[PDB]
């Protein structure tokens, strides 16, 4: 506690009342002639001191700083994803015991745990100033933890898996019983204990906790920001340039979380009061999206960007993001199109591949990355992690940055086909989780290009047989992608006859513009449903409002259905009738429509101000803010 | 009604509980519940106004509505304790005034979404 | 958040800490203890700002605005934020006739202070003795102050700062007491000009006030190559048509805004100026179909990206 050594590199006394030896070593640095006064081996030590020094980013003393350039820069392949040159590192022999440190921290960052233990294991036994013997000791302890705790997951979870054999299982468990981790420490010898003080903290079962109690500061509403941002690249450098595998664990990455969304809940709060008082911050790297893709669950990403303007945070570095990208899904190709799936690696990584695929949404990337990131998206990701719709949402934030070129169509294209092919099965049915389905990249396709006609797809068409149903309703939601030909051959395995087979081709956008026979349907089921007064009502009232109906000859039914009424004659319509829920069921379109009728809009904007005045619902707010319906 | 929770952005009740339900042609579903997806941004053609999608399951497969879906619950079932909560449903049914106003899980799409 | 909403409970528990914490206020500032002072006075501060909410009984409200008015620190507490605690704790309880008299005190104290030509109020926010005195006026129309009625009719000419203090005041002033004011004290500079136009001296604009305006512009100008806004407002309501107001544009923003709406930059305005205007300037801002549509754009962006919820009642209530 003589100094302090600041986040930025400066020194500052702190508690020394003796001589100011870290200014006099500075000021040996800053000029060479006092340098020849020492001896030789002095000098060669304070060679070596100025490399230590230069290499850790400590500069000079607080008050004789000046440009001072915090650059983070974390020398592991580990962090960077390189897992091909992990493989390679692993596969050389390894010349010293400080390489085989590193090859077990590699084992373990590919979850290769067995290997992993069995490498610290012999580190241990070749090891005994015995200060890689204490970090391989630290080390087993976290794989012996990381093994428990992936087994008991196991265990309790799609598929049965025993990646560990229960003979290891034992073994380990009969090696480690008993193995206090306190009194790892105590024990080394008291040398040890002296020059290696500073290792203590990586035997405790917590070592962030100060760390976190500081992110307090980011909370205040009255730099700080650099502080913790620059803590957050000291604590990551440190624990990864130095092999520890608790950098894994829940709590380092719930700090990791906890910083950078305070981080860019501050810098939201700064850019917001700045707009008030100033009437018109966080600056994002390589670094920090490698850091939210590796430690940011997708549910943590998305209170990110309900609670911040994330695009309002510009991206730097986004050609090394696009290469961590890229690098992310040619291992999703090699995990998955081969068989080299690793269990215990791929429940480590397939949240960070989910979580930096969902985060390439504020990132440009290049055409042909975008192609891999694209193609390895939609073929090679699992479908227990992402199924259809969710990979669709994973798609189509992709183009937020990126409009959709003509290459990444073409592989939209190719996973149209291969969904059309998994359809020659009858049992085969699209299991999604966010009701989006194939229909929604035709529907996608056909928005960013317009006139795209998918070849394979209407030479599919055209193959097809009253037989296989499947294929038949699989290829009319995607009918806007066949051809002339293709379209005409398939309209006849449908027919219009009632009112049930009409409701069904608008639906699966059979049919898109609506004839007098259908007019002659919709007035049918409309006469049968007011004699026998005494759900599609709503629907024909819209589909009238909305131009989709000119037959002009439904008037006769107002009275019986409050929303048909409504919206067949907003001028002659009773608005104590009026239910607001109903504008919450509109989407754009219609609810844009309602506002520029220049009838009914005064109506609907009174119920939206009393629902604002009354409740406080942000939905009715926006509503009524956006479209002023 | 400790896991009911009152979704506000569509007027419905994300509930874990199952209906058994008839339609207009006395056909019978047991153990079958409703997934309803907010999607404002959706790319809809020129006959869509809906702003959320809702697919039906039963026995965990989905359904493909063909007929009309005009139904009556007959009884729902709360899983994690099975008490009969028939009678609440009925009641927010009548109250909700929506479309499926108790469903199994509401999914929001405008977070997630390129324009959000 | 609405906090004036939000019920509070155990209020009898809450006005006997308040109560507490005045007694120890006054103790401290009557035998100093500088090292506790350093901590208490943040949570005097608070809790005295956060009484605006907890009704208070008579006796325990004057104990509370006596210690705050008379025995808080300066340096901790300006005359104007000295002001806005007082205030804040009408929101609960009307102003009783006890607390108008502390207030009382309090003015009379301060004119005995501006006895000397030295002294001169310090407030960081804006707000005077006058604003006392305006406050005292709002809850009771018929109060007149004896004291500073004779510290008035003792006024002479030489007590400049006391005739200016005491004519900043005047609405508080007995009859003969203003009479014998306006004998010494006459209006002939734009801060009198204010000062009129606010205690009810003045209700028209005399074209003498108007080209008092004008020399102030001319200075402004020449000086260029915070009355800007007032001045402003004051064309913008058209109670000043003198129509040269049009040249002296560019200075500062909120002129060039209210003066010629059409032709202001609105990427320079501040969305907080809304947060200024009273209701009849919000409703004439509204109503002006020249910047209603900027203005709605700039409230809609300040509704989806701010947590203050002014900014959504005045679009609600005014569609300004």
């Amino acid at each position: 506690y003589d100094y302090h050594f600041e986040v930025n590199g400066t020194v500052v006394r702190h508690k020394n009342k003796g001589f100011g030896y870290m200014e006099r070593f500075f000021e040996l640095k800053e000029s060479c002639d006092e340098r020849s006064k020492l001896s030789k081996k002095q000098y060669e030590r304070f060679n070596a001191l100025f490399n230590f020094f230069e290499k850790n980013g400590v500069i000079c003393m607080a008050k004789d700083a000046g440009t001072l350039n915090t650059s983070i820069e974390i020398n592991s392949l580990a962090y960077h994803g390189k897992y091909d040159v992990m493989k390679k590192f692993i596969e050389e022999q390894s010349v010293s015991i400080e390489d085989d440190y590193k090859k077990a921290f590699f084992l373990a960052c590919l979850g290769r745990w067995e290997e992993s233990y069995d490498l610290y294991s012999n580190i241990i036994l070749n090891s005994i100033n015995g200060c890689v013997y204490y970090l391989s000791q630290i080390n087993r302890y976290r794989i012996y933890q990381s093994i428990t705790q992936a087994v008991t997951q196991f265990n309790g979870l799609g598929r049965h898996y025993k990646p560990f054999t229960d003979e290891f299982l034992a073994r380990i468990e009969r090696e480690m019983t008993n193995f206090n981790i306190d009194d790892l420490f105590n024990g080394m010898p008291f040398e040890f204990q002296k020059k290696y003080k500073i290792l203590e903290f990586l035997s405790d079962n917590q070592f962030l906790y100060d760390d976190t109690v500081k992110l307090f500061e980011l909370t205040n509403k009255v730099s700080s920001d650099i502080v913790v941002l620059l803590r957050l690249y000291d604590n990551l450098r440190f624990l990864y340039e130095n092999c520890l595998w608790s950098v894994s664990f829940h709590e380092f990455h719930q700090y990791i979380r906890n910083s950078m969304s305070l981080l860019i809940e501050k810098a939201e709060y700064e850019r917001t009061r700045d707009i008030d008082e100033l009437g018109f911050g966080f600056f994002m790297e390589y670094y920090d999206f490698v850091n939210i893709s590796r430690h940011f669950k997708i549910d943590d990403i998305k209170n990110l960007e309900r609670s911040c303007s994330i695009d309002k945070i510009r991206f730097g570095e986004q050609e090394k993001i696009e290469e961590y990208l890229v690098g992310i899904a040619e291992e999703i190709t090699k995990q998955f199109s081969a068989n080299g799936m690793n269990v215990v690696f791929y429940t480590q990584f397939i949240s960070e591949a989910k979580a930096a695929l969902y985060f390439a949404k504020y990132v440009k990337l290049s055409e042909e990355g975008l192609g891999k990131i694209v193609k390895a998206l939609l073929f090679y990701f699992p479908e227990r992690d992402l199924d259809i719709g969710k990979r669709y949402v994973w798609l189509e934030r992709l183009t937020k940055c990126n409009e959709l070129p003509k290459s990444i169509i073409s592989i939209i294209d190719d996973f149209l086909v291969l969904q059309a092919e998994k359809h020659i099965d009858q049992n085969y049915s699209e299991v999604s989780s966010n009701g989006l389905y194939s229909r929604d990249y035709g529907a996608l396709i056909k928005h960013f290009e317009k006139n795209f006609i998918s070849k394979r797809l209407s030479e599919i068409t055209l193959c097809l047989t009253q037989d296989k149903q499947k294929q038949i309703d699989f290829l009319f939601k995607l009918l806007p992608l066949l051809s002339t030909n293709a379209k005409s051959h398939l309209l006849s395995f449908k027919s219009v006859e009632n009112i049930n087979d009409l409701m069904n081709g608008i639906r699966i956008g059979l049919i898109d513009e609506f004839t007098p026979e259908h007019e002659e349907l919709i007035i049918e089921y409309l006469e049968t449903r007011k004699v026998n007064y005494i759900d599609y009502m709503s629907t024909f009232g819209i589909w009238y409002f909305l131009e989709e109906i000119n037959n002009s000859k439904m008037e006769e039914f107002i009275g019986m259905d409050d929303q048909y009424d409504f919206f067949v004659d907003p001028e002659n319509f009773d608005y104590k009738k009026f239910i607001p829920s109903w504008l919450k069921n509109y989407n754009d379109k219609l609810l844009g429509k309602i506002a520029g009728n220049k009838h009914m809009k005064h109506h609907v904007i009174e119920v939206l101000k009393e629902r604002v005045k009354n409740s406080n619902d942000k939905r009715y707010l926006e509503i009524l803010m956006n479209y002023f319906i | 009604t400790h896991d009911l929770v009152y979704h506000s952005k569509i007027n419905t009740f994300v509930w874990d509980v199952e209906f058994d339900i008839v339609l207009s042609d006395s056909k019978e579903l047991n153990k079958c519940y409703f997934v309803k997806c907010f999607n404002p941004y959706r790319i809809n053609g020129k006959c869509d106004f809906a702003v959320s999608s809702i697919d039906i399951f039963s026995e965990g497969k989905r359904l493909l509505i063909e007929n009309e879906f005009n139904f009556k619950i007959t009884k729902a079932v709360h899983v994690a304790t099975s008490k009969d909560v028939t009678e609440i449903v009925l009641h927010l049914s009548e109250r909700i005034s929506s479309p499926f106003p108790i469903v199994k899980e509401v999914v929001y799409l405008d977070w997630s979404h390129p324009q959000f």
